[PDB]
């Protein structure tokens, strides 16, 4: 359906990627977390990563950035880590995030899911990103390649909606 | 896939009755761990808890294992890391499991050759009900050929006293079973009291069988010392507020509502019925000011504040 | 004595709520009580109390749990006896003796492994509550808390 | 200060009176203040002596938030780098502040901490590099040491609250209020007892807060403790400090609360924060303490500001007669059941180890 949807065409992230994740509940040995970039799917962080055996840190609803370790796509289990991220990436993710987040808030205009499959990801395939070279929608016309029609109404919202918000 | 680990737990009790219930649980988890074939770290900890809780709720939510189960989890959770080979995880994991079982099995021994000199020549000891802890130390003392005598509380409703005296009588030890209502009268004779343990708390408290604090105050009032033997895997993370603030399954000590419409100096067999009994509680709690020394595989601890430092050391 | 069940019914028979408590777990109940009341089987000079075994077992709790302690005694139960400690009282049979285990080999509601009549006999039937634990002693002569007037009224009895 | 022969005068203040040593000297006005005093420090110094209910936590916060402004407005005498000279500037700020009200424990430990980070600071930095750093350290201090610890304590505190309880507090502890309000917001069914005492009835404001959240509250002065304690089932105290022996150091009436509670078998719970622990110890509540002017109890009656005089207005000039009012007293540890630090529920006797966890595994 088109209530909540994905961000990047890879349904899962690869090993050694960097992903923003919002913490939820902490168990006796792990930290059940939801990676919001992929429709808030769940993952787990071993009780071995801090962020300066620190009992005080009981975070609930805080977005954090981590790195994937192992992935089992058939059972959905994911293992992540935190104390292994570097400098730029730890904010490059955030830098990469909100732009990607911004695009998601655009598509829920009538979806409060498929336009990624139609437009966004193939565009993200070309310029490595949607935001990156998104401004070309006013200073170039390479954005016309292989555009697929939805229906009559929301047929052309691109030239109706570029520089905004 | 066993899918019925409780049986392995159960089978351990028949392959050896001389092991404590939590010991079988850990000994069963390893069998689950060793046979479990996973691919994510989360997979282990997922079924591990879903195995422990599965093991927990099966045994009336007993406390002894509930400690050991949780401690064991938080043990392997410590020095856990995943580098390159995923199989290293299980390697470091299950190898520490047996290593923990090693200390666990040797724990009930380590206290023996550590608490036996607490018995002196011709001394007289008191014990509330049977406990595997107090048994061995006495035997590991009587083995050293030392004269002493021992009373044993009958320990209603458990009645474990009738078995405790036998285990001592069989091991060439003079006994004298005593009613639960006559412990105070016995303090004049006793030189030192000693009981086992069913659970040690964050404040140094003592969750043991129903009548421990009953005689803990006596020794405190009769100026005789108090000692309790407790294995490491009996430390719990709870923390009460008195001699009462404990979660208990069945509601206890309810009253009846009598509607106006109804119907030898030793009178044996005139007691309460089984229905009357279970209304009464089962466990007891002696605040740490009443104990003068815990007996653990970690050694003898008397501060009952360092127990927390040790308790914090046990958990993460 | 097992006299609790008899006391239980006789109360329940008079339409008042009851709840039997095994002698091993009186302490756990004290925080719920507001008053402790026991009978008297005998009264000594110093204000002490001779009642069925376990009577002192309670009064120490009431003391430590800061709850009051009252005992009902009839005048004709006073006695000239004066035990020093809480133990020196004349007793018929030998009490609380041990065994002699020569080297041989003879061999959670477990409700049937109980001490036999023989080993039960080895237990005592009476304990003694020192006067420091009796907040109040009620008699036909009235209520006596001094535990010295216990003796003055006592002397007034033995002519 | 004529000199420190006035400190020799203090050496003469060791006479028969038990309170001979207790320092009475204050400065509650800005008369003849020195030049090297920051304005935002002055306001605080005024807030110290004249405010009541000044929670021991807020003072540490308001001190640090003020301290940043001092350093941010500080400029070193160039040619002499920052670290070599910053302390004496700050050392000249404390010496002023103490003359308005002696340092709380919640403040002194922070002082000894910042003075440390000044020394350990890397010299190879510059001013705008250095000062910006410790500001975050200060902010980090406020994040970790108090607010979070506060946010952790409350959660762990209300955890042991049971539906149907009867809670007893005494003289407005911002932390104790902070946990009580949380208890109502999670639907905990209970009611509160509020004990107050003379002089400045600090307990009314605790009644004001709790009432403005709709809680069955009860207000009685301390001289009724014998009565009300029968209704109570739990006791919560927020402390000024906890001693390494395990004793609790709080406002003057804290002890009798714990005492009467013990002899009535109710538990005593000390909700205190780690940074308010002290390596020192006290056997009597008189050796280390601080006073309030005795005039404040001359006003008999239910008000404090209101000009209702009394029979003692001349006590200053009536020999063999003196009024006093200590603000704090210790409380022996055997009466405290639990202490609630952000390290969890601990027995009060376990305090000094926790202090070592800071000294050790750090620097």
């Amino acid at each position: 359906s088109t209530s909540h949807c994905r961000f990047y065409e890879n349904k899962y992230p690869e090993i050694d990627d960097i992903v923003m994740v919002n913490v939820q509940q902490i168990a006796e040995m792990g930290a059940y977390v939801k990676l919001l970039e992929y429709d808030n799917i769940e993952g787990m962080i071993l009780l071995s990563e801090l962020s300066r055996s620190i009992q005080k840190l009981i975070r609930v609803g805080k977005n954090d950035v981590a790195v994937v370790l192992r992935v089992d796509k058939e059972k959905g289990y994911i293992d992540l880590s935190k104390r292994r991220v570097s400098s730029e990436d730890i904010i490059k993710c955030e830098e990469k995030y909100q732009k990607s987040k911004t695009v998601h808030s655009i598509l829920r205009y009538c979806a409060e899911e498929e336009l990624y499959k139609t437009i966004a990801w193939p565009l993200s395939r070309k310029f490595g990103h949607a935001y990156e070279a998104f401004k070309l929608s006013i200073i170039d016309e390479t954005v016309w390649e292989g555009i697929e029609p939805p229906s009559k109404d929301v047929l052309d919202e691109l030239k109706n909606y570029i520089s905004k918000r | 896939g066993e899918f019925d680990i409780v049986q392995v737990y159960k089978k351990f009790l028949q392959d050896d009755p001389e092991i404590t219930m939590p010991v079988a649980a850990i000994e069963a988890l390893v069998q689950l761990l060793s046979r479990s074939q996973a691919k994510t770290i989360s997979e282990f900890m997922d079924i591990l808890q879903n195995g422990s809780n599965t093991l927990k709720e099966g045994v009336q939510n007993n406390i002894s294992l509930s400690a050991g189960c949780d401690i064991f989890q938080r043990f392997v959770t410590r020095s856990l890391h995943d580098v390159g080979d995923f199989e290293q995880c299980k390697r470091h994991l299950v190898e520490n499991g047996k290593l923990f079982i090693q200390r666990a099995r040797a724990c009930r021994q380590r206290i023996a050759h550590l608490g036996y000199p607490l018995i002196r020549d011709g001394s007289v000891i008191l014990t509330h009900g049977f406990s595997r802890g107090v048994a061995a130390v006495l035997l590991a003392a009587a083995k050293r050929h030392v004269r002493f005598k021992v009373f044993v509380t009958e320990s209603r409703p458990s009645g474990s006293g009738c078995l405790m005296t036998r285990t001592l009588k069989n091991a060439c030890i003079p006994t004298c079973m005593v009613l639960d209502s006559a412990v105070s009268f016995t303090m004049n004779r006793v030189d030192l009291v000693l009981v086992g343990a069913e659970g040690v708390v964050e404040n140094g408290g003592l969750i043991n069988q129903i009548g421990t604090f009953q005689l803990a105050v006596f020794a405190k009032h009769a100026h005789k010392p108090f000692y309790a033997v407790a294995e490491s895997h009996k430390f719990v993370r709870m923390f009460p507020l008195s001699q009462y603030d404990i979660p208990f399954s069945r509601p206890i000590l309810e009253f009846d509502d009598p509607s106006p419409e109804t119907v030898d100096a030793i009178h044996n067999e005139l007691i309460m019925n089984e229905e009357q009994i279970r209304n009464n509680p089962t466990l007891d709690v002696t605040p740490p000011e009443f104990v003068s020394g815990l007996i653990t595989d970690l050694g003898i601890i008397d501060s009952k504040s360092g127990v927390s430092e040790e308790l914090i050391k046990l958990y993460l | 004595s097992g006299s609790g069940c008899l006391m239980t019914r006789t109360l329940k028979n008079a339409c008042i709520p009851t709840c039997m408590v095994l002698d091993s777990a009186v302490s756990f109940t004290m925080n719920r009580v507001d008053l402790v009341l026991v009978g008297a089987e005998g009264v000594v000079e110093n204000g002490g109390l001779i009642n069925q075994i376990g009577t002192f077992q309670l009064a120490v709790f009431a003391k430590h749990a800061h709850k009051p302690f009252y005992a009902v005694a009839e005048s004709h139960k006073f006695v000239r006896m004066f035990p020093l400690s809480q133990y020196d009282i004349p007793f018929s049979r030998p009490i609380l003796e041990f065994d002699d285990p020569s080297p041989e080999t003879v061999h959670a509601i477990h409700n049937e492994l109980i001490m036999n009549e023989e080993q039960i006999r080895n237990n005592p039937t009476l304990d003694v509550t020192p006067p420091e634990f009796v907040s109040g002693l009620i008699t036909d002569l009235g209520i006596i808390d001094s535990k010295s007037g216990v003796s003055e009224e006592l002397i007034k009895l033995y002519l | 200060t004529d000199a420190n022969l006035q400190e020799k005068k203090i050496f003469e203040e060791k006479q028969v009176s038990i309170f001979s040593h207790l320092d009475w000297r204050r400065r509650r006005t800005t008369e003849n203040i020195p030049k090297d005093i920051h304005p935002a420090v002055i306001r605080l110094g005024l807030k110290l002596a004249n405010y009541k209910i000044f929670g021991s936590n807020q003072r540490c916060i308001d001190l640090l938030k003020t301290f940043k402004i001092v350093i941010q407005d500080y400029q070193t005498p160039y040619g002499t780098t920052l670290s070599r000279h910053l302390t004496t500037h700050i050392n000249s700020q404390i010496a002023y502040l103490v003359s308005t009200r002696p340092l709380s424990i919640s403040m002194g430990n922070a002082i000894r901490f910042l003075k440390l980070e000044i020394s350990v600071l890397d010299i190879d930095l510059t001013d705008d590099e250095g000062k910006e750093l410790l500001l975050e350290k200060i902010d980090s201090y406020i994040r970790d040491r108090i607010i979070i610890a506060g946010q952790v304590i409350v959660q762990a505190a209300t955890e042991k609250i049971q539906d149907g309880d009867v809670i007893l507090t005494y003289l407005h502890s911002s932390t104790v209020n902070d946990v009580l309000i949380h208890a109502k917001n999670v639907g905990k069914k209970f009611r509160v007892v509020v004990v107050d005492s003379r002089p400045e009835f600090e307990g009314r404001v605790c009644l004001k807060l709790l009432t403005e959240h709709g809680i069955e509250c009860t207000y009685v002065m301390i001289s009724a403790l014998s009565y009300i304690m029968q209704e109570v089932t739990k006791i919560f105290l927020g402390g000024h400090a906890m001693l390494s022996n395990g004793a609790l150091y709080s406002r003057a009436g804290t002890s009798l609360i714990s005492l009467l509670g013990h002899e009535s078998n109710v538990p005593v719970i000390a909700c205190c924060e780690s940074y308010k622990f002290t390596e020192r110890i006290q056997l009597d509540s008189l050796v280390y303490n601080e006073l309030a002017p005795g005039d404040q109890l001359v006003n008999m009656g239910v008000d404090d500001f209101e000009e209702k005089p009394g029979v003692l207005a001349n006590w200053k000039s009536v020999k063999n007669l003196k009024l006093l009012s200590l603000k704090y007293d210790v409380t022996p540890p055997r009466l405290i059941t639990v202490c609630v630090c952000e390290m969890g529920l601990l027995p009060s006797t376990s305090v000094p180890a926790i202090i070592n966890e800071f000294k050790q595994v750090y620097a």
